Order: C-alpha cells, then sequence, then structure tokens
C-alpha cells in the first residue's frame, strides 16, 4: 500500500523558517510528483508547490521567495521550508502525491491529481511559549447519570499549542468517546473536554484512566477518575 | 471594406470533401476507436474536429502529438492495409473492459495488444519489408501497468524493452510502472509512438513485453489536406474558402474573420 | 492570479435526496479539474479526477459532469458515511488554485441530547479556577441554545462551547460548554446549571447542582 507522514515542528517562533519533512512508504517514484498544501482555519486550501523525481521544482507565485522545496531519493523523503515566516502562516500542512499526466482524449495541458495524502501536521507561527495541560476529572456525580448510562470524562485545560491526543484506558475504550475541538480562552491557552458513556453498573467495578500527549509541551500525563 | 466583417456562420460541403468528425478526433479515429469505427479508410479534403469530441477507449497519450496530428491531415486519408506479422509466442487481440465496441470488451481496432503465451513472452525479432513507392505511417504503443504484479501478469517480464528501428531511424522506449488516477476504471496507461518506413527500408521491432503491436501501415504524401478546429455546422452549400468561423466567398481581396484559412482564401488582416 | 468559486457554500440535504455542488471558474478550463472528500481530522481522498472519472473505492451514487467554467457534482442517493466537505481545483494555470469548499450536511436523524452537568473538581478549585462542563450528547439539529444561571443570573462573556463533527455512525452531534469562573466567584454563590434550548426540546431542559 501507500500511505505519508509528515513530520515537523508544532510551533515555530515568527521571522523563522519552517521545516517539515514528508516520508514515502512503499510505492514507486518515477512519474509521481511530490507537492504540499497548507489548510488554513476556514479560508480554504492553498497550493505550495511541487517537485519532479528529477528534481525540478516550481514554486506558488503567491509566496514570492519564501519556499524551498528538496528531494533526497537515498533516504526517500523530501521536505518543504518556509522562510520569514509571519503569523499569516497558521495553517495545517499536508504532503501528497502528484501524479503528471497527458490524457488522451485532450492533449491541451497537463492534468494533476493527488492521488495519496497525508493525516496532517498542525503547525502554528506565534510568539507565546509552550506550556503543558493540567487534567481535571470530570467525575461521574449522581446528577451526571441518565437512566442507567452514567458519563465521565477529563478536562484538559490551559495549554499551548495544539493539538493533544487524549486516549481512555491507554486506548482499550473507544465506545461513546467524544473528544471535542479546542476553544481558545481569553488567557491565549486552549482548553477541551474528552467524555465517555458507559454503563452506571460498571462505575463501581471499572477503573477508568484517560492519558493525553502534548507532543509541543512534551508532557505525558495519566489522569484514572473516580466519582465522589 | 474590401474585409469581409462576418462570416457565412456554416461551412460548405463543397468543393472540398469535409469530413466531420463529431463525436470523434482524427487521432481516435486514426487509432480506431469503438465509437469511431464509421472514420475507417475513409478520405478528405479538410477534416473538422470538434471541441465535444472525447475518447471513450482505453487511455492513452502521444509525446509529439503536433507531428503525428499533421502527418494524417496532410495526407487525407485514414486508408490502412494490414499486414500479416509473425506474433509466434504471444497472445493476440487483448481486450479490455474499457474499449466497448459492439457491446463487448475489444480494443483499439487498429493496434494489437500482445500479452504472454503460457508465462513466456520471448524476445521479438520482426521484419516488415515496405516493398511500395511511398512512405508508410507505422502506429504502435508501450503500455504502462500499475504495479509490478501487473506487469507480471501481463508479459511474464518484470522489465520490457522496445526498440522500433529502420536502416534510418531507431526508437527505444521503457515503460513506466506507477499507480495512476482511474480512467473509466483504468489505473493504466499506453504510450503513441509512431514510425515512417521510407520506400525500400525495413520495419523491425525488437520487444520484451509492453507493446501494443500495430496492425498495418498507413499512406502519407504529404497531400493538399489538413485539418481544423471549429464547432460551425456543415451546410450545404458551395464555397471556396473556409473558416473556424464558417465558409466565406473570396471575391474580396481581403478579410479578417478568423487567421486560419483553408483553399482559395482571401488573405488574412487584423481588426 | 487565477481563481474559482464553488457553489453553494454550505447546504443542507436529507438523507436519501439530491444534491449538486457546482464549482464555478474565471476562464474556460475543459476538464482541467478535479474532486475531493475531505473528512474530519482525515486525509483528503480524490473523488473525481477530470470530469466523471471515478476513483477506486467510490460507489457509482456518486458522478460529476461539466465543461468550460462550470462543472458539477451529484449524489445521487445521499448517504450518511458520505457527508464531508468537498473541494474543486483548476489544474491548468500554475498558480494550482483550490476551491473554497461546501460543507455537506447529512440532515437525517431528528433528535434532542440528553445532558449532563460536571462541577468544578477540588484539584482545580484549590488552584484559582472552576470550570463547569455542561454536556450535550447524540442529537441533531446542530443548532443549540445552552445558557448558564448562577443563583438563577443569566450569564454571558464566561463561557465557551464546540460541537463534535458528524459521526456518521448515528449522524448526532455532540456539545460540551465550559463555564469558567474564580474561586472567589464560585463559592460565593449555591446554585449553578445549564439551560437547554432546543428544536427536539418540548420544553426547556435544565440540570442543576447545589453547592459551591
Ligand atoms: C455523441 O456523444 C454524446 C454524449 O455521449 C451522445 O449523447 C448521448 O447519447 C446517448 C445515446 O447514444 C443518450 O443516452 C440516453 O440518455 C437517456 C437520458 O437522457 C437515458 O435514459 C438512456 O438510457 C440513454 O442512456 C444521452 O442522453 C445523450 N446525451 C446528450 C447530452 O445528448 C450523442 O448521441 C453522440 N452522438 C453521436 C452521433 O454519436
Ligand atoms: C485477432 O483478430 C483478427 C481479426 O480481428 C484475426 O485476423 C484474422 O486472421 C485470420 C487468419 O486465420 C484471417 O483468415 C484468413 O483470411 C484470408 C482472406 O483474407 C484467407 O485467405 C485465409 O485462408 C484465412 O482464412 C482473417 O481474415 C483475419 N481477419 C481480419 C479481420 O483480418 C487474427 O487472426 C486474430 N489473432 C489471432 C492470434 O487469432
Amino acid at each position: 500500500q501507500v500511505q505519508l507522514q509528515e513530520s515537523g515542528p508544532g510551533l515555530v517562533k515568527p521571522s523563522e523558517t519552517l521545516s517539515l519533512t514528508c516520508t514515502v512508504s512503499g510505492g514507486s517514484l518515477s512519474i509521481y510528483y511530490w507537492s504540499w498544501v497548507r489548510q488554513s482555519p476556514g479560508k480554504g486550501l492553498e497550493w505550495i508547490g511541487y517537485i519532479s523525481n528529477s528534481g525540478s521544482p516550481t514554486y506558488h507565485p503567491s509566496l514570492k521567495s519564501r519556499v524551498t522545496i528538496s528531494l533526497d531519493t537515498s533516504k526517500s523523503q523530501f521536505s518543504l521550508k518556509l522562510t520569514s515566516v509571519t503569523a499569516a502562516d497558521t495553517a495545517l500542512y499536508f504532503c501528497a502525491r502528484g501524479v503528471l499526466e497527458q490524457l488522451a482524449p485532450d492533449f491541451d495541458s497537463y492534468y494533476y491529481g493527488m492521488n495519496v495524502w497525508g493525516q496532517g501536521t498542525t503547525v502554528t507561527v506565534s510568539g507565546a511559549s509552550t506550556k503543558g495541560p493540567s487534567v481535571f476529572p470530570l467525575a461521574p456525580s449522581s446528577k451526571s447519570t441518565s437512566g442507567g448510562t452514567a458519563a465521565l470524562g477529563c478536562l484538559v485545560k490551559d495549554y499551548f499549542p495544539e493539538p493533544v491526543t487524549v486516549s481512555w484506558n491507554s486506548g482499550a475504550l473507544t465506545s461513546g468517546v467524544h473528544t471535542f475541538p479546542a476553544v481558545l480562552q481569553s488567557s491565549g491557552l486552549y482548553s477541551l473536554s474528552s467524555v465517555v458513556t458507559v454503563p452506571s453498573s460498571s462505575l463501581g467495578t471499572q477503573t477508568y484512566i484517560c492519558n493525553v500527549n502534548h507532543k509541543p509541551s512534551n508532557t505525558k500525563v495519566d489522569k484514572r477518575v473516580e466519582p465522589k | 471594406e474590401l474585409v469581409q466583417n462576418s462570416s457565412i456562420g456554416e461551412i460548405c460541403d463543397s468543393p472540398h470533401q469535409i469530413l466531420d468528425g463529431e463525436n470523434c478526433t482524427l487521432i481516435d479515429a486514426l487509432l480506431g476507436d469503438p465509437q469511431c469505427d464509421g472514420f475507417q479508410n475513409k478520405k478528405w479534403d479538410l477534416f473538422v474536429e470538434r471541441s465535444k469530441a472525447y475518447s471513450n477507449c482505453y487511455p492513452y497519450d502521444v509525446p509529439d502529438y503536433a507531428s503525428l496530428r499533421s502527418l494524417v491531415a496532410s495526407s487525407g486519408t485514414l486508408e490502412f492495409n494490414n499486414e500479416s506479422f509473425n506474433w509466434n509466442g504471444v497472445t493476440q487481440n487483448g481486450t479490455s473492459s474499457a474499449c466497448i465496441r459492439r457491446s463487448n470488451n475489444s480494443f483499439f481496432s487498429r493496434l494489437n495488444w500482445l500479452t504472454h503465451l503460457n508465462f513466456k513472452y520471448p524476445a521479438l525479432n520482426v521484419t516488415m519489408p515496405n516493398n511500395e513507392q511511398f512512405d508508410k505511417l507505422y502506429i504502435w504503443g508501450v503500455h504502462h501497468p500499475v504495479t509490478d504484479k501487473d506487469q507480471i501478469f501481463l508479459y511474464a517480464q518484470p522489465s520490457g524493452r522496445i526498440t522500433v528501428s529502420t536502416k534510418r531511424s531507431q526508437q527505444a522506449v521503457i515503460p513506466n510502472i506507477g499507480f495512476r488516477p482511474r480512467i473509466r476504471n483504468i489505473p493504466s496507461r499506453i504510450s503513441i509512438y509512431w514510425t515512417i518506413v521510407k520506400p525500400g527500408d525495413i520495419l523491425l521491432i525488437n520487444s520484451t513485453g509492453n507493446l501494443i503491436a500495430p496492425r498495418g501501415y498507413f499512406k502519407i504524401r504529404s497531400g493538399k489536406s489538413s485539418i481544423m478546429r471549429s464547432d460551425a455546422p456543415i451546410g450545404k452549400c458551395k464555397s471556396e474558402c473556409i473558416t473556424p468561423n464558417g465558409s466565406i466567398p473570396n471575391d474580396k481581396p481581403f478579410q479578417n474573420v478568423n487567421r486560419i484559412t483553408y483553399g482559395a482564401c482571401p488573405r488574412y488582416v487584423k481588426q | 492570479d487565477i481563481q474559482m468559486t464553488q457553489s453553494p457554500s454550505s447546504v443542507s440535504a436529507s438523507l436519501g435526496d439530491r444534491v449538486t455542488l457546482t464549482c464555478r471558474a474565471s476562464q474556460p478550463i475543459r476538464s482541467y479539474l478535479n474532486w475531493y472528500q475531505h473528512k474530519p481530522g482525515l486525509a483528503p481522498k480524490l473523488l473525481v479526477y477530470a470530469v466523471s472519472n471515478l476513483q477506486s473505492g467510490v460507489p457509482s451514487r456518486f458522478s460529476g459532469s461539466g465543461s468550460g467554467t462550470d462543472f458539477t457534482l451529484t449524489v445521487s442517493s445521499l448517504q450518511p458515511e458520505d457527508f464531508a466537505t468537498y473541494y474543486c481545483q483548476q489544474s491548468y494555470s500554475t498558480p494550482y488554485t483550490f476551491g473554497q469548499g461546501t460543507r455537506l450536511e447529512i440532515k437525517r436523524t431528528v433528535a434532542a441530547p440528553s445532558v449532563f452537568i460536571f462541577p468544578p473538581s477540588d484539584e482545580q478549585l484549590k488552584s484559582g479556577t472552576a470550570s463547569v462542563v455542561c454536556l450535550l450528547n447524540n442529537f441533531y439539529p446542530r443548532e443549540a441554545k445552552v445558557q448558564w444561571k448562577v443563583d438563577n443570573a443569566l450569564q454571558s462573556g464566561n463561557s465557551q462551547e464546540s460541537v463534535t463533527e458528524q459521526d456518521s455512525k448515528d449522524s448526532t452531534y455532540s456539545l460540551s460548554s465550559t463555564l469558567t469562573l474564580s474561586k472567589a466567584d464560585y463559592e460565593k454563590h449555591k446554585v449553578y446549571a445549564c439551560e437547554v434550548t432546543h428544536q427536539g426540546l418540548s420544553s426547556p431542559v435544565t440540570k442543576s447542582f447545589n453547592r459551591g
């Protein structure tokens, strides 16, 4: 099969130079081209630039001299570099496999399809430094139960920047889990909540641990919740 | 106003023999595309391509598209003759579900798609003499599979090689295996190439796989015919001059309708 | 230098209906355009190569068309697992400008949420901040209204919320609201509650606790 994996920092201070790295899985190169696109918060996808297997790049003219993409077939990796970054560069960057073809019916110009994609690496450009979150228990009280269905969660509050990954019982609890997107409170920090609906009869029996990872703040937190 | 500021809007079928491509391009009819069966061996003084023309066969491409389009246009004839090549040791008449002829899996009518025979596809040494006194035009192709699996099941050879050569020329093509966006449920492609075999010269094919073999040659003489792109309908009238905006009488010494003309046409000037 | 425009921007269409999304171009493109399927937190997938040319793993109920400047996608029978948000590119010039995107709404199940509330943990209270969480689970439409009352005082400007994206298995949402107060403001009052008003709610629902 074929898969892509972007790797790089989650936060870059302004005026610095971003540097992310995508990775080839198990697919041939040859005619493939290799482009990245950055998804804004809701502004819409923006194309950046793409290199042939020979090593001939073309930028996106919106970024006048700010993009320099590279390629190295020895490690089957290729990186993109964004210089002189400013706050307008906060986005979610992807790497995708483009295939350049000339279709038979119309020869008039080239086609381009992003056959394979990667999940994304959230990148923020801001001056504020990183901070670890505080995980507080959302204890499943008697007032939090409805007709035998109880709910319990963990409040991951005050961290920077995005994102954080929350799991339950080291990933052994997925049914009924709703981890909400974080909100940016007035303190300039993020805060979300991850809950799970479980049968109320299993409260006095099952131990419920929530596990949180924050790659920027470099912290790994386990927090088991028991009601009281 | 010696310039005809507006044209007829229609193309006259006289005196020039006009052949409308309709749902077919010249190349699709040249290769023989299922919907283009009615263009075989059909002559034209001027061949009009339409913007609404597609292809409904097995996806391909042509590197030097502009050379081959002008060759067939200058000859004005799609007349080919089938020559019996010696394809011993291979399976002929390869079909695909993307090229439906007569409600059946088929292929380009003028191309023979070669696969292995009992999982053995030998090096092919094939000679064709061309004993005539006129240039032969051969149309052959190279198939690009999607996976090493597909390359193996089709040709029993991981690295195919093709070398179409004459006493004067020599062409070599290498397939390009890889995942490609599906075209009519097909992720594989074909690369089309042409070879002119002059009178007295010999055609030699050395192939080990991935060969879309030709079934015959075409007659080329670089005649008076040509090709044009237009959407104006073909009407019942008589007019010497023809432009992509319609026919034009040739009684005025100048013209500005379009810089592309054919036949006894007034000289073009700008607006 | 060269842009496009996709219409509409966001439209709801019920289960089993037939929706059409149109991408408008600045200049005629013939068939140098593509369409993609982008889901929550997942990598965008190709739907349409050129025009009406489908990719692997795409049902026949999807089908596009168009030429020149106008191209459309059409989902014959809308299914919940599709959902996603849809784009178009202009694969003809070098800028490769992408479409703005059109949100697809499932708009099928009509139900009210089961509402829960969570008091601030003593760990956070000892730190000088109180965060109350009101939970809304399994519910459509997205449009809801969660009001906070502290000793029957309508609260505003001190609360935030976020709505989960459509869980395709049940086509429902989940809403969480976090009321933030200082420690001094928390223990000074007694009654806290979140008042929920929603289409599926016959009457405004209130869950409350009475210590703080
Ligand atoms: C040139 O190509 C066009 C496009 O393929 C042809 O137009 C299409 O012709 C087919 C029949 O050959 C029509 O199919 C029918 O459509 C109806 C619904 O409209 C459907 O119920 C039938 O079962 C059948 O599939 C199709 O409608 C028609 N499309 C348009 C836009 O007219 C055209 O006939 C071709 N012309 C030549 C001379 O080959
Ligand atoms: C692949 O398909 C083509 C047809 O599309 C086959 O060509 C056919 O080959 C046979 C050879 O047995 C030809 O029959 C011969 O006809 C001549 C008269 O032209 C006759 O004198 C011979 O005695 C013999 O009967 C047949 O005409 C020819 N058809 C066409 C349309 O050219 C080809 O054989 C197929 N490939 C394989 C490997 O079978």
